[PDB]
RNA sequence: GAAACUGCGAAUGGCUCAUUAAAUCAGUUAUGGUUCCUUUGGUCGCUCGUACUUGGAUAACUGUGGUAAUUCUAGAGCUAA
RNA sequence: UCGCACGCCCGGCGGCGACGACCCAUUCGAACGUCUGCCCUAUCAACUUUCGAUGGUAGUCGCCGUGCCUACCAUGGUGACCACGGGUGACGGGGAAUCAGGGUUCGAUUCCGGAGAGGGAGCCUGAGAAACGGCUACCACAUCCAAGGAAGGCAGCAGGCG
RNA sequence: CAGCAGGUCUCCAAGGUGAACAGCCUCUGGCAUGUUGGAACAAUGUAGGUAAGGGAAGUCGGCAAGCCGGAUCCGUAACUU
């Protein structure tokens, strides 16, 4: 039903962005995106909406020294929405879920994304504002 | 000479600005049998925090005490030796409370170790209820 | 089709143009263009700016 | 869009759905205590000088 | 006499001891350095300048409902302190 | 302002109250103050001080007195009569148990005084709250949901889980 | 092997900024830009720079480039001869 209508997308594999939940994790280590091909010696990189697999570097050790799947909410790099406006949310921010998309927290700092809503619905249920 | 600090310096119940043609002051006795001293009379100084020349009246209780420190301007530090009795054993324990007490300068001849009556006020600072109300001299040592 | 006021200058921003900004804490602003974004993000107020249309509100120029 | 007229005069009062945007063109852009010609309404609605005071939204 | 407008109480009581080592707390004291709901004892024609009672607003009620959801709320007609 | 009997003269004079009131005293208090009394620790000996720590002058707030707070003056104030710091399976007291006596241990538990309703921070009304079977935010938790939003504080009464 | 960016022992040393005989600008003094000029501003070059987002994921290797940098007031650990 929903489809992703490409936007702008600046956070290759190595970036470490802030974790914008109750999860305890502070920091999330991007190592791969979850649905690109790739391409030789293009980084995988991700915008917001994207289900990425991330990795807590510092935060509550039980989070840590293992893989978790996330989902990017905000982005620093300026991206194109259909309209015509150019958005971005002054830092680069994910959550930790599962592969269904359920969360592990309940409560979001921040905004999220109008299209990180539709595509992960769940999510938008603890956003307390969109866009 | 007198009235170095901000504003003007004068008792509040005195006024000498009325039309003429020596300075007026006010005071009180203290009450519990103490006489009034002569230079608190004599003197031209004001102090508020005086209970003969200023804004403030001994009520409660009145101890005494021996000065140890005089280190500070218009205030001293007394030092008070009292005794304790332990029930469970049987002898006595040396301990002191002491405390600063408010020296007007209406007193001129203060020396260490003499010891001075004091009595219970209002709170005029964070630790200090107390004003000197008479001074008695030291053992001996007139020189 | 909804033109509305920049956040910084005050100036009208046609829906084909402009920048969109969302701070972390929730609330959006606008900018028609970077000479106006850059100006917000270093802590200038527009009332010291004499081209914003709020210097003119404050000194009571033009009308 | 509903709209929930109601005359002081009398103390009477109707609810009127309109399901038209053309309709509603004047009514828009518009705050508490304006007066709007009202003479777009309808055909029977001539000459209507109505004042507009506004109700809920669609969540309540 | 339902319900509603208006006063008082809901800062009482019950529970627990997380916190706290001259701090709480316990005994003598002072507000001559301040307040005080209610109750009681009093001043309440002391002032020198339409009163046979002034004014206009509302809840309840009639009517429209909006919402998925609430001890949510408004528009029109009022009316009393 | 309202309610109940009801009277005197030839329209004018009077009763019993309720309720709330400008102010002074009463009561319940509240808070500020004095002196005295507290477990252990030197493998805590020097502590504190322009980031008021100690006094004065003059101000602000306050219910008033005060570095409670503000600008300037003095660098003082305390400690071997144990200060400062740390821990305390420490709310304290009246008291309870064992006891010849001397004590020891316990004391959250029906009385008194202090604190609090998960955590601090802030607050209207109300005399009286920084209340929480009152609010405003955040944090941790956490309910419904039609996904737009709303809504909660049993260290109360019973009761359920760990 | 030359009118060769190489090498070759010494005297004097203005003003400003600035700790300084450091770097930069100016005066006295010296010169025509160093074996030539004109026209365009293609690629690839050499020497300088700038880059939204990420920040070493590049590479044998943080190579290169980049960050800090002066002064004043604080503050300054492990170890140790």
């Amino acid at each position: 039903s929903g489809a992703k209508f490409r936007i702008s997308l600046g956070l290759p594999v190595g970036a470490v962005i802030n974790c914008a939940d109750n999860t305890g994790a502070k920091n999330l280590y991007i190592i791969s995106v979850k649905g690109i091909k790739g391409r030789l010696n293009r980084l995988p990189a991700a915008g917001v909406g994207d289900m990425v697999m991330a990795t807590v570097k510092k935060g509550k050790p039980e989070l840590r020294k293992k893989v978790h799947p996330a989902v990017v909410i905000r982005q620093r790099k300026s991206y194109r929405r259909k309209d015509g406006v150019f958005l971005y949310f002054e830092d680069n921010a994910g959550v930790i879920v599962n592969n269904k998309g359920e969360m592990k927290g309940s409560a979001i700092t921040g905004p999220v994304a109008k299209e990180c809503a539709d595509l992960w619905p769940r999510i938008a249920s603890n956003a307390g504002s969109i866009a | 000479d007198i009235q170095t600090e901000r504003a003007y310096q004068k008792q509040p119940t005195i006024f000498q600005n009325k039309k003429r043609v020596k300075l007026p002051r006010y005071y009180k006795n203290i009450g519990l049998g103490f006489k009034t001293p002569k230079e608190a009379i004599e003197g031209t100084y004001i102090d508020k925090k005086c209970p003969f020349t200023g804004n403030v009246s001994i009520r409660g209780r009145i101890l005494s005490g021996v000065v140890t420190k005089m280190k500070m301007q218009r205030t001293i530090v007394i030092r008070r030796d009292y005794l304790h009795y332990i029930r469970k054993y049987n002898r006595f324990e040396k301990r002191h409370k002491n405390m600063s007490v408010h020296l007007s300068p209406c007193f001129r001849d203060v020396q260490i170790g003499d010891i001075v009556t004091v009595g219970e006020c209002r709170p005029l600072s964070k630790t200090v209820r107390f004003n000197v109300l008479k001074v008695t001299k030291a053992a001996g040592t007139k020189k | 089709m909804k033109v509305e006021l920049c956040s910084f200058s005050g100036y009208k921003i046609y829906p084909g143009h402009g920048r969109r900004y969302a701070r972390t804490d929730g609330k959006v602003f606008q900018f028609l263009n970077a000479k106006c974004e850059s100006a917000f993000l270093s802590k200038r107020n527009p009332r010291q700016i004499n081209w914003t249309v709020l210097y003119r509100r404050k000194h009571k120029k033009g009308q | 869009m509903k709209l929930n007229i109601s005359f002081p005069a009398t103390g009477c009062q109707k609810l009127i759905e309109v399901d038209d945007e053309r309709k509603l063109r004047t009514f828009y852009e518009k705050r508490m205590a304006t007066e709007v010609a009202a003479d777009a309404l309808g055909e029977e609605w001539k000459g209507y000088v109505v004042r507009i005071s506004g109700g809920n939204d669609k969540q309540g």
